[PDB]
């Protein structure tokens, strides 16, 4: 059934086709029954040249266009399916030399199911030409230019199906200059109809048919598809300024019925924006304000092209980073922060947005440093983004209770998929040891239960996504609020005679900035419950994060939220590594020592009566306070000469009225 | 009185006002407007005044203190809304309020509320009139289609939370006495949103259609047995969206009619080409819709075929289109469409050898899973019952796959069953 046993059986088409109205079930057994699946023992050479006569005699039946489906015109696409699956190393000329006089009939006309045979067969003739180098690509490039000059007639009657892809990706390169590139450019300035510019007045259908508008934006689109491949190794000249307004003019009116062309329309934009001299003038000719979600008004189709629509623009703003004045970059933070906080996009798009937000910041201190009359607006500029970081991992603290639901589902799914490894064949011990022992409530999960869920339910580690987000965003937040220190006032207003003790230590903030510091600390110290060296990295990042924080403006966060940290410590014990990192090594352990002892002196009045847990926590917390007076002690030991005698005597009287009176004397020996 | 005399302190004039009133919520724990609400709608009007005058003028936009005090006013106003017994009229003036800006549902100062009237506690008899005034509000044409997307959130969230935290619509329909939202679903179907299925005028969004796709979809899940002529109106409403031009509305309504016809009201003029153009090649945006639609569809098209279904011509569609695909991602789409159903194809031996050739063309990554899973399919088929060279292609492919290279261990088990149902020298060939 791969030898001449076939040839003894498909004799029903030893003619071309008898009863030509019923060829589709009589002689269409070629690629649909026999050829598609057999073998390849070099047999195709023996009979494909013998069915080229059946090919051309079947090609006798394309006389007439205009809706003649059953004898002719779906048999046309059947012949498309005849051609489209052949490749060999012989006899290219008995196809190519006779195909085009059989394809000449269909190309200028477009109405009532034609305009496809020369093009879509020319995909197959094109790729069959790509395998070889017979040098007649310029010999039959002529009819393509004849199409591209037959276009204004066809848009004069019909107020296309060019499909410019598989003509000029030949890439042979002794090619011509002005006929090919003019065949590109002379479709640009063509109005789609004249009506749509009259539509264009109040965006910042009235044509009689709308299907032809689709057919012409598809051709002008495929124009914008091709000439990047005429650009990506290819330097261009004599015109560079016609492209930007053509790009946004092409994006602005594309129908919401389909955005599958918008995909690599947008790839065809990022190839332009990637290259060097086609970056700078697009601010000079579009000014970036036409790059909002006007490019996406088909939203049920433009909900799966939302990452690619913003990655090119964010990578473009990061790609220029030059001559960006302050108003457009504050525009970029006030849209990209919203793209961060918007939950529906992704995870990696959000981290890409945050990375974009940090990678601008050197132009914020450079730009605010060049003309310092508008310097504090660069500071508040620099803090809107940290507010957006705080809200971003403020949402995770709320999503906590169902994050552990899907994580418990994750290890109960992991332990039923990684348990199959344990019964492997490579074991080589058991038959030897046994030889020896022979010889001897759904809060948030609404979205995942809807009848149109549109994609599979997520099954990764939510914890590792959270830790990726914390290490990433905190890791940016260090050098952000570190680099806040270059915007400070001079000390002469502040009236301090310790000048070089500034410029790393003190800043000054308004109320609605230290609130966002406070809720940064609060909605980060809540965040540790997901997590333990991965926790310790965030302990170190928050600790190191608040060294640069103006300690008289640091003390007010920790006086008011140290009791919250305390009531968090009573459940998880690791957060002492927070407080340890605040007073075993700082500038300002002469502050956190005194604040910690003010808290513990207040909670020594009864607090040996209580259970083992908070007695263990407090008796560690004292010892971490007094281990900050033997490490440093050329520091304020005077932080401790008040309230240490009252600690002794009051630790005696509270021991005579306690319920477990030994913990006070153990506190005396650890003093 | 000092907003329109300067025009730039309006951020520092709204934030001070929600400062003062937010202070006076704290020192009067009951309420300091008798829990009646006259002091605070001046604040909502005030929010529209300062928000309008920042959208008008130039300099300061998206300050920190407006980003805070919107989320503060939101908290005290929305805190008032639960502190009254006319609980349904002030809920929606806020939805009229955020028409300009203010976050698409800045949550937990506005959405933590909206969860509290979702069906817990399980038989509270007040969310009925919430769904009633909600259904009158979504049909109000003269307000904010994006806030009708907000209305998807409230209405369809509380309905599918009812479906989730019950069997299927057990706690409603007290002998069908005053639902007063199913007859506004008769405003929905008996308007049809004619002519084009949403509003020829410039809408800027395509969401409301997908709302009625979901809200139409849930009742075929919920109550496919109670009032089935109403679900026939659900058919003739939902069958119309199939004639659209995108994909993931066409395959979404096509999904929900593919979900319907397993229940009742079976035609044959439609269903055949419904799953034929499910097994017709769609492109990669909503392949999972084709997965759940066809793989939940296909069992009832095996049982509602027979007693009139002696041919497997409906499976010959799968054979012929699997020939037509010009083997690519398109056939790979159909391989799990003969794998997610397994137990009832069992027709002929045409599926085997050509897909063994495909499955040889996989390994010339992320596609090996289908290749070994096909061997689990044939290993199911000779275990469902319990001409030689194709077995040499399968087994010899498995020898070449193990010798070539979690899933390979499963290939060892598949080989470990298949053989007791190449030999010597090929092992000589094997940083």
């Amino acid at each position: 059934m791969s030898l001449t046993e076939q040839i003894e059986q498909f004799a029903s088409r030893f003619r071309d086709d008898d009863a030509t109205l019923q060829s589709r079930y009589s002689t269409l057994s070629e690629l649909y029954d026999i050829m598609e699946l057999l073998n390849s023992p070099e047999d195709y050479h023996f009979f494909l040249q013998a069915v080229i006569p059946l090919l051309l005699n079947q090609l006798k039946e394309v006389p007439i266009s205009y809706d003649a489906h059953s004898p002719e015109q779906k048999l046309r696409n059947s012949m498309l399916d005849i051609f489209n699956r052949c490749l060999m190393n012989q006899t290219f000329q008995p196809y190519a030399m006779e195909v085009l006089e059989f394809l000449l009939s269909v190309l200028p006309k477009e109405n009532e199911e034609n305009g496809i045979l020369c093009m879509k067969v020319l995909t197959t003739l094109f790729k069959s030409f790509k395998s070889i180098l017979q040098d007649k690509l310029d010999s039959f490039i002529r009819i393509i230019i004849q199409i591209y000059k037959n276009t204004p007639n066809l848009i004069n009657q019909t107020f296309l199906r060019s499909s410019m892809f598989s003509f000029k990706i030949l890439s042979e390169c002794p090619i011509t200059m002005v006929t090919l590139y003019s065949s590109y450019k002379q479709l640009t300035s063509t109005s789609l109809p004249e009506f749509t510019p009259l539509i264009m007045n109040l965006l910042n259908n009235r044509p009689a048919y709308c299907d032809f508008i689709l057919a012409q934006i598809k051709a002008t689109s495929f124009l914008a598809y091709v000439f990047i491949r005429g650009y990506a190794p290819e330097f261009l000249q004599d015109y560079v300024n016609f492209v930007p307004d053509l790009i946004i003019r092409l994006l602005q009116d594309c129908p919401s019925e389909l955005s599958s062309a918008r995909k690599e329309l947008l790839h065809a934009t990022r190839h332009i924006l990637s290259t060097n001299y086609k970056k700078l003038f697009l601010p000079k000719l579009d000014y970036l304000f036409d790059e909002r979600i006007l490019i996406g008004n088909g939203f049920t189709m433009h909900e799966t092209l939302r990452p690619l629509a913003y990655s090119t623009v964010a990578d473009f703003i990061h790609n220029i980073r030059s001559e960006l004045q302050l108003s457009e970059i504050e525009k970029t933070i006030k849209i990209y922060t919203g793209y961060l906080l918007d939950e529906s996009l992704a995870l990696t798009v959000q981290i890409m947005s945050a990375k974009l937000l940090l990678n601008l910041v050197e132009r914020i201190l450079k730009l605010g440093k060049e003309n310092p009359q508008e310097a504090p607006r660069a500071k508040k500029l620099l803090m809107i983004i940290i507010d957006s970081y705080m809200n971003r991992f403020k949402t995770l603290n709320r999503q906590y209770d169902t994050i552990m639901k899907y994580y418990g589902r994750y290890e109960t799914h992991k332990k039923e998929k990684a348990e199959k490894l344990k019964n492997s064949i490579q074991d080589n011990d058991k038959e030897s040891e046994e030889f020896m022992r022979k010889v001897l409530v759904e809060m948030f999960d609404i979205k995942n239960y809807a009848p149109i869920l549109l994609l599979p339910t997520p099954t990764n580690d939510p914890i590792k996504d959270a830790f990726y987000l914390y290490r990433t965003l905190m890791s940016f937040l260090k050098t952000i609020i570190h680099d806040l220190k270059v915007f400070n006032p001079p000390p002469n207003e502040y009236t301090v005679a310790n000048p070089k003790l500034w410029a790393s230590v003190s800043r000054v903030f308004s109320y609605e900035e230290v609130i966002v510091f406070k809720d940064l600390f609060h909605e980060c110290i809540i965040g540790l419950k997901f997590f333990t060296k991965d926790a310790r990295e965030l302990m170190d990042y928050l600790a190191f994060m608040f060294m640069q924080m103006d300690n008289a403006t640091f003390n007010e966060i920790i006086e008011q939220e140290l009791p919250f940290v305390y009531e968090r410590m009573l459940e998880d014990s690791g957060l002492l590594h927070v407080a340890q990192s605040f007073l075993t090594s700082e500038i300002t352990s002469p502050n956190f020592a005194g604040i910690l002892l003010r808290f513990l002196k207040g909670k020594l009045k009864d607090l040996g009566n209580v259970d083992f847990n908070t007695s263990n926590v407090l008796i560690r917390l004292f010892k971490l306070s007094f281990m900050s007076v033997n490490l440093f002690p050329n520091i304020n030991e005077v932080v401790l000469l008040p309230h240490l005698n009252d600690l002794i005597l009051n630790s005696l009287k509270y021991s005579t009225t306690a319920e477990e009176p030994l913990v006070y004397f153990y506190l005396i020996r650890t003093l | 009185s000092n907003i329109p005399k300067n025009q730039v302190r309006v951020v520092s004039f709204f934030t001070n006002m929600v400062d003062l009133f937010n202070t006076m919520v704290i020192t009067n724990g009951d309420e300091w407007l008798k829990k009646k609400g006259n002091m605070i709608l001046k604040l909502k009007d005030m929010l529209n005044l300062t928000l309008k005058t920042i959208k008008e003028n130039s300099f300061y936009i998206d300050h920190l203190q407006l980003n805070q005090s919107i989320a503060k006013f939101q908290a005290l106003y929305l805190r008032f809304t639960e502190l009254s017994e006319r609980d349904q009229n002030p809920l929606l003036l806020d939805f009229i309020d955020f028409s300009f800006s203010n976050g698409i549902k800045a949550s937990y100062s506005l959405k933590k509320f909206i969860f509290h009237n979702i069906i817990a506690s399980s038989n509270k008899e007040k969310q009925n009139n919430f769904i009633n005034d909600a259904t009158l509000f979504v049909l109000s044409d003269k307000c904010l289609d994006a806030r009708i997307f907000v209305l998807k959130n409230v209405i369809n969230s509380t309905l599918i939370y009812e479906v989730a935290t019950s069997g299927s619509l057990k706690s409603y329909l007290v002998e069908d006495k005053k639902p007063k939202w199913l007859e506004l679903l008769h405003n929905k179907i008996w308007k049809n949103s004619n002519a084009i299925l949403a509003y020829d005028v410039l809408d800027h969004h395509d969401l409301f259609r997908f709302e009625l796709l979901q809200l139409s979809a849930i009742f075929i899940k919920a109550d496919p047995e109670i009032i089935a002529e109403i679900k026939k109106d659900i058919i003739k409403f939902c069958w119309n969206f199939i004639k659209l031009e995108d994909t993931l509305i066409k395959q979404s309504a096509y999904l929900v009619t593919s979900y319907f016809i397993s229940k009742f009201d079976f035609p044959i003029k439609v269903v055949t080409q419904v799953f034929v153009a499910l097994l017709r090649s769609s492109h990669v945006e909503a392949r999972y819709l084709v997965k759940q639609s066809l793989d939940v569809l296909t069992p009832v098209l095996h049982e509602r075929m027979n007693a009139a279904g002696t041919p497997d011509t409906w499976i010959n569609w799968v054979k012929r289109v699997m020939v037509e695909n010009s083997s690519s991602q398109n056939n790979i789409l159909y391989q799990f469409l003969i794998s997610h159903p397994d137990l009832f194809f069992n027709s002929r031996d045409l599926f085997i050898s050509n897909i063994i050739h495909h499955m040889n063309k996989i390994t010339f990554s992320d596609s090996h899973t289908l290749a070994i899973d096909l061997a689990s399919l044939i290993l199911y088929w000779e275990n469902k019952t319990l001409s030689l060279h194709l077995r040499e292609a399968c087994t010899a492919f498995l020898i070449r796959y193990v010798c070539a290279s979690e899933l390979g261990l499963r290939a060892i088990n598949i080989l470990s069953e298949l053989i007791s149902d190449v030999k010597l020298v090929y092992f000589e060939k094997f940083s």
